[PDB]
RNA sequence: GGUGAAAUUCUUGGAUUUAUUGAAGACUAACUACUGCGAAAGCAUUUGCCAAGGACGUUUUCAUUAAUCAAGAACGAAAGUUAGGGGAUCGAAGAUGAUCAGAUACCGUCGUAGUCUUAACCAUAAACUAUGCCGACUAGGGAUCGGGUGGUGUUUUUUUAAUGACCCACUCGGCACCUUACGAGAAAUCAAAGUCUUUGGGUUCUGGGGGGAGUAUGGUCGCAAGGCUGAAACUUAAAGGAAUUG
C-alpha cells in the first residue's frame, strides 16, 4: 500500500523538526541509501559505508565518493576536466 | 553496428556465454570470436586476451559495460564475456570487428 | 481593430525574436518591430572635406566612411521625422522612398 | 607651474626590417633621473600604425598593425611584431546585409613559441548571371568554409616564424589559397584574415632582434 | 618629414575631449576637454566649445614640436548611444584650421561584440 | 573520526630499504581499492594522483595541496573543497591558485597536492535536525558544545551577559587591537548585516 | 482602471482576507 | 559626470581621459531578412559528442493500424519561491538630487531582491495569427526556404578533360505575400474569416446584456505567491464592435 504519501523516508521524524527541514533531508536520505550503480561490476550493490565511502557488497571495491551520492557533481566535473586535460596533454 | 551482427548469431549461430564456457571453448579451441566487455576486472580481460593469443584468435572489445554486452547478446542478466563457437551467416569471421 | 495586416512587425513563424534597445530612448523593442535605418554616414561633412583636404598630409585620402545600424523604437521613430504617420490606404506601400 | 615638455627627447621607433621604410613615427618619455631614467620605462609600449605607413603604398589603408617595442639604442627603439586588426571602417564596409560572413579562428604556436590565434573573415558572394536577391549560404557552406580555413590557416602558421609570417600576410597570398581551397566549395568574396594577437612572449632572444634590427 | 601624434579625439554629448598623445599612446599631450573652456554647462558639447579645446590644443601642440596628427574620432560607445555627438566634426574642423596637419582618420568607438543591459529599463526614457 | 574526508589507506614500498610503509591520504573522489595512486612529478594527470603543481596545467582542480615544498598537504583538506589553478610562472618558479575562500595565493611550483576534490562532498548541505547528531558530530572532535550565548551569562561569565534586559549593551565588533578577554563578539569586523547587499 | 491594477487590488484585498480569516481560523 | 535647466555625486590624495594588460560575470551586435527550426513557450559564438526531427526521394515494408479528444499526463516566457554557487551590467524596493502648487512619479546618481547558473517548485502572459484540429475543393500571380527531376544552359586549376554555385522550367512541403473579391461579412477586412437561410464533411472547447465578479464560499493543487473550478444577492438599459460626419 502507500504508507504515506510524502514523507516518504523522513516519516520517522514525526512531527518534529520542521516541514521545511524534513524536505530538505529526504531528497539527501534517499540518495544516501538507494543501491547504486557499481562502476567495477555493473550491479545494485553499492552501498554507503560511511560518510564517503560506497563499497560494493560483491567484488570488494569500495569508492571515495560524496557523503550522500556514490560521486557528487562537482566530482563529476572535476572528472571530465582532469579527462579533458589529460587529452589535450596527450594529444 | 556490431549489435545487429551479434543479433544474427544469437539467432542462427552457435555461441556461450561466462567466463568458465569461454576458457572451455578457448582451450577446446573451438572459439572463434571472443567479445569481452569493459566492465569485465582487467585481470579476467587479460587472461582471456592471453588465451586467444595462444589459441590464435581474435578479441572483439565491446564498447560498453557488461550490462550493454547482455543485452545486446539479448540475455537480461550481466555477460562479462561471450564465446562465438559456430556463428551463423553472420560476417563477423570473416569482419575483423 | 487591426490597423494592420503585419501587427506592426514581421513575425510570421515565430512567437518570439529577440529585444533589442531604441538607439535614442533604450526602449526595450522587438528587433523586427523597431526602425531600423542604417546610417551611411561620413567622418566629415562636405562642408569641411576640402578643409580637410587641403589640411591633410595624404594628396589621395580615403576619407573614411561610418557605418551605424540604428534600431528606433517607433515611439520616438515617428517623434523624430524618421517615419511619419501615413494614410489608410497608403498604410499598404513599402517602398523605401 | 613649469612645463614638463621641456625634459623631453623625442625618441623615435624603428619597424622590422621586413617592412617598408623603418621610421615609423617618433615618441617621448622625460629626461635620464638617477631615480628614473628614459631607458628604464620606455620598454613595453604597443605603438598602433596604420600599415599603409609600413608599406608605403596606398592599397593598405585598412589593415593597421601593433608593434611591441623591446629595447633602446640611443634615440631608436626596435620593436618587434605582436599583432594586425583591420579598421573598424573596413570591417563595418565589408559586412552588408543580404549575405552571410564566415568567421574563422585558429589559435597555434609557430615554429618559435609564438603562439597566436589568426583570425579570418569571407563573405558569401553573388556571382554574375545570378537572379536571385540575397545569396544566402546553407549552414553546411558555413560548416565546410571554416573547416577548410581553420586548416588552412594551421598550415600556414605553425609551418613558419613570425618573420616569413609577416611577410608573407602583408602580400596578401594566405587569403588567395584561401579562395583556392574554397571556390569549389562556394563563391566567397573577399576572405580577410582581418586579425591576429600573439598570446605569449618566451625567452627575449635579443640575437634575433639585432639581426631584424640592422 | 613632420612628426606624428594620435588626436585620440573623444567626443559624445555632454564633453568633448580632445586629448592628443604621442603616436605610441601612453604619453599625452594637453588633453584639453570643452568644459574647460566654457561656463554655461551645455556649451562644451557645443560645437564652439569643441573647437575652443582643439584650438588650445594646436595652439599647445605647436611650439611644442608636435606637427602632423592621427585624428582618432570616437564616440561614448560601450552600451550607451555609440554615436559621435556635435563635438565631433566641429573639433575635427578646427584641428584642420589650426595648421596641425592631420592624416589617417578613423572612427575607433568601441562596439560591443554584444552588451550588458542598457542603462534606461525596458521601457526606457520617457520624455 | 571526526572529519567528513575518508581516508585512503595508501602503501608504498619503501624506495631505500625493504618494506611497505603504509601512508594516510585524504581520499579524492574516485579513488578506489585496487588503484594505484601515482606519486611524482612524472605522474600522469589522472584523479588521486600526487603531481608537483607545475606539472598541472592551468584550470585543473586540485586539493590537499602543500603550502611549501615538505609541508605534507595544507589546503583544501576538508570535504568537497578543491583549489584551482590558474597560474604558472616559471620566472619565479611560483604557482598561482584559487582557494576555497576565494583568496588567490601564489605557491611554490614545487608543492604538491592530490588531484581531484576531496571526498565527502555535500556534507553539510544535510541538517543535523536535532542536538542528538550535533553532539554525536562534536563528540569525536572536540568539547565545543553546546554553545552558551553570552548574552544569558552573568557579568562575570561575559562581557555582553548582565543586565535586566538581554542585551549585548555596547558594540559588539570588538576591535582586533582589543586583548584576551576581550575578544568576544565580532572580532576586527570590516562589515557587518547581510552579506551581497 | 487596467485589467492588471483592479486585479492587483483585488488580490491586495485577497491577501488581507484570507490573512483575517487564518486568524480568525 | 549628468540634464529640458540643473543638482545629488567622483575629483589636485589625480577625477574624467590614454596605453599595457589582468580578472570576473553576463550576452551572443553588425551579418539579421515580410528568412530558418521547434508542439508551444522558445532558439542567433566555434567545435565535438549524443540521440531526435520534418520535408523530399522511394516500382521499400505493414495493412486501417486513423482524425478529434472529457479524465489523466509532459513541456510551458517573464516575474515569483527554495537551498548552493557566482555575482559584471542593469535594476523592483530603498536612499536621494531635480521639476511641480504638491511629486516617496516621469529625469539624474547610487543601490537590495532579482538579472546568470545547479537542483527543485509555480503553471499563469495581449502564451496573439486575439482566427481550435483533421480533410477536400474553389483564383490567379510573383518571390522565398527545404528536397527532388531535366537542360549537349552560365560559371569556376586544365577554357566540353577532375565539379559546387547560379539561370531556366517544373513538382512536393513551409513561412508568407500581391490583386480581385465571383463568395462571405455588421463592417473593418478575409484566398480563408469562402464552399453557411440553396443552412448537415468529422470532432473537442467556450459564450448567452453589462456590472457585481473571476468576487464570496467550498474543493483541490502549491513552500508560499497563487492556480484550476466557481456563484449569488443586489443593480442597470444599456455596455460593446465597425465604419460616417463634426
Amino acid at each position: 500500500a502507500k504508507r504515506t504519501k510524502k514523507v516518504g523516508i523522513t516519516g520517522k521524524y514525526g512531527v518534529r523538526y520542521g516541514s521545511s527541514l524534513r524536505r530538505q533531508v529526504k531528497k539527501l536520505e534517499i540518495q544516501q541509501h538507494a543501491r547504486y550503480d557499481c562502476s567495477f561490476c555493473g550491479k545494485k550493490t553499492v552501498k554507503r559505508g560511511a560518510a564517503g565511502i560506497w563499497t560494493c557488497s560483491c567484488c570488494k571495491k569500495t569508492v571515495a565518493g560524496g557523503a550522500y551520492t556514490v560521486s557528487t557533481a562537482a566530482a563529476a566535473t572535476v572528472r571530465s576536466t582532469i579527462r579533458r586535460l589529460r587529452e589535450m596533454v596527450e594529444a | 553496428s556490431i549489435n545487429q551482427k551479434l543479433a544474427l548469431v544469437i539467432k542462427s549461430g552457435k555461441y556461450t556465454l561466462g567466463y568458465k564456457s569461454t576458457v572451455k571453448s578457448l582451450r577446446q579451441g573451438k572459439s572463434k570470436l571472443i567479445i569481452i566487455a569493459a566492465n569485465t576486472p582487467v585481470l579476467r580481460k587479460s587472461e582471456l586476451e592471453y588465451y586467444a593469443m595462444l589459441s590464435k584468435t581474435k578479441v572483439y572489445y565491446f564498447q560498453g559495460g557488461n550490462n550493454e554486452l547482455g543485452t545486446a547478446v539479448g540475455k537480461l542478466f550481466r555477460v562479462g564475456v561471450v564465446s562465438i563457437l559456430e556463428a551463423g551467416d553472420s560476417d563477423i569471421l570473416t569482419t575483423l570487428a | 481593430p487591426k490597423k494592420r495586416a503585419s501587427n506592426g512587425r514581421n513575425k510570421k513563424g515565430r512567437g518570439h525574436v529577440k529585444p533589442v534597445r531604441c538607439v535614442n530612448c533604450s526602449k526595450s523593442i522587438p528587433k523586427d518591430k523597431a526602425i531600423k535605418r542604417m546610417a551611411i554616414r561620413n567622418i566629415v561633412e562636405a562642408a569641411a572635406v576640402r578643409d580637410l583636404s587641403e589640411a591633410s598630409v595624404y594628396p589621395e585620402y580615403a576619407l573614411p566612411k561610418t557605418y551605424n545600424k540604428l534600431h528606433y523604437c517607433v515611439s520616438c521613430a515617428i517623434h523624430a521625422r524618421i517615419v511619419r504617420v501615413r494614410s489608410r490606404e497608403d498604410r499598404k506601400n513599402r517602398a523605401p522612398p | 607651474v613649469v612645463d614638463p615638455f621641456t625634459r623631453k627627447e623625442w625618441f623615435d621607433i624603428k619597424a622590422p626590417s621586413t617592412f617598408e621604410n623603418r621610421n615609423v613615427g617618433k615618441t617621448l618619455v622625460n629626461k635620464s633621473t638617477g631615480l628614473k631614467s628614459a631607458s628604464d620605462a620606455l620598454k613595453g609600449r604597443v605603438v598602433e600604425v596604420c600599415l599603409a605607413d609600413l608599406q608605403g603604398s596606398e592599397d593598405h589603408s585598412f589593415r593597421k598593425i601593433k608593434l611591441r617595442v623591446d629595447e633602446v639604442q640611443g634615440k631608436n627603439l626596435l620593436t618587434n611584431f605582436h599583432g594586425m586588426d583591420f579598421t573598424t571602417d573596413k570591417l563595418r564596409s565589408m559586412v552588408r546585409k543580404w549575405q552571410t560572413l564566415i568567421e574563422a579562428n585558429v589559435t597555434v604556436k609557430t615554429s618559435d613559441d609564438y603562439v597566436l590565434r589568426i583570425f579570418a573573415i569571407a563573405f558569401t558572394r553573388k556571382q554574375a548571371n545570378q537572379v536571385k536577391r540575397h545569396s544566402y549560404a546553407q549552414s553546411s557552406h558555413i560548416r565546410a568554409i571554416r573547416k577548410v580555413i581553420s586548416e588552412i590557416l594551421t598550415k600556414e602558421v605553425q609551418g613558419s616564424t613570425l618573420a616569413q609570417l609577416t611577410s608573407k600576410l602583408i602580400p596578401e597570398v594566405i587569403n588567395k589559397e584561401i579562395e583556392n581551397a574554397t571556390k569549389d566549395i562556394f563563391p566567397l568574396q573577399n576572405i580577410h584574415v582581418r586579425k591576429v594577437k600573439l598570446l605569449k612572449q618566451p625567452k627575449f632572444d635579443v640575437g634575433a632582434l639585432m639581426a631584424l634590427h640592422g | 618629414s613632420q612628426v606624428f601624434g594620435v588626436a585620440r579625439i573623444y567626443a559624445s554629448f555632454n564633453d568633448t575631449f580632445v586629448h592628443v598623445t604621442d603616436l605610441s599612446g601612453k604619453e599625452t599631450i594637453a588633453r584639453v576637454t570643452g568644459g574647460m573652456k566654457v561656463k554655461a554647462d551645455r556649451d562644451e558639447s557645443s560645437p564652439y566649445a569643441a573647437m575652443l579645446a582643439a584650438q588650445d590644443v594646436a595652439a599647445k601642440c605647436k611650439e611644442v614640436g608636435i606637427t602632423a596628427v592621427h585624428v582618432k574620432i570616437r564616440a561614448t560607445g560601450g552600451t550607451r548611444t555609440k554615436t559621435p555627438g556635435p563635438g565631433g566634426q566641429a573639433a575635427l574642423r578646427a584641428l584642420a584650421r589650426s595648421g596641425l596637419r592631420i592624416g589617417r582618420i578613423e572612427d575607433v568607438t568601441p562596439v560591443p561584440s554584444d552588451s550588458t543591459r542598457k542603462k534606461g529599463g525596458r521601457r526606457g526614457r520617457r520624455l | 573520526s571526526g572529519r567528513g574526508a575518508p581516508l585512503a589507506k595508501v602503501v608504498f614500498r619503501d624506495p631505500y630499504k625493504y618494506r611497505l610503509r603504509e601512508e594516510i591520504f585524504i581520499a579524492n573522489e574516485g579513488v578506489h581499492t585496487g588503484q594505484f595512486i601515482y606519486a611524482g612529478k612524472k605522474a600522469s594527470l589522472n584523479v588521486g594522483n600526487v603531481l608537483p603543481l607545475g606539472s598541472v596545467p592551468e584550470g585543473t582542480i586540485v586539493s590537499n595541496v602543500e603550502e611549501k615544498p615538505g609541508d605534507r598537504g595544507a589546503l583544501a583538506r576538508a570535504s568537497g573543497n578543491y583549489v584551482i589553478i590558474i597560474g604558472h610562472n616559471p620566472d619565479e618558479n611560483k604557482t598561482r591558485v584559487r582557494l576555497p575562500s576565494g583568496a588567490k595565493k601564489v605557491i611554490s611550483s614545487d608543492a604538491r597536492g592530490v588531484i581531484g576534490v576531496i571526498a565527502g562532498g555535500g556534507r553539510v548541505d544535510k541538517p543535523l535536525l536535532k542536538a542528538g547528531r550535533a553532539f554525536h558530530k562534536y563528540r569525536l572532535k572536540r568539547n565545543s558544545w553546546p554553545k552558551t550565548r553570552g548574552v544569558a551569562m552573568n557579568p562575570v561569565d561575559h562581557p555582553h551577559g548582565g543586565g535586566n534586559h538581554q542585551h549585548i549593551g555596547k558594540a559588539s565588533t570588538i576591535s582586533r587591537g582589543a586583548v584576551s578577554g576581550q575578544k568576544a563578539g565580532l572580532i576586527a569586523a570590516r562589515r557587518t548585516g547581510l552579506l551581497r547587499g | 482602471m487596467r485589467a492588471k491594477w483592479r486585479k492587483k487590488r483585488t488580490r491586495r484585498l485577497k491577501r488581507k482576507r484570507r490573512k483575517v480569516r487564518a486568524r480568525s481560523k
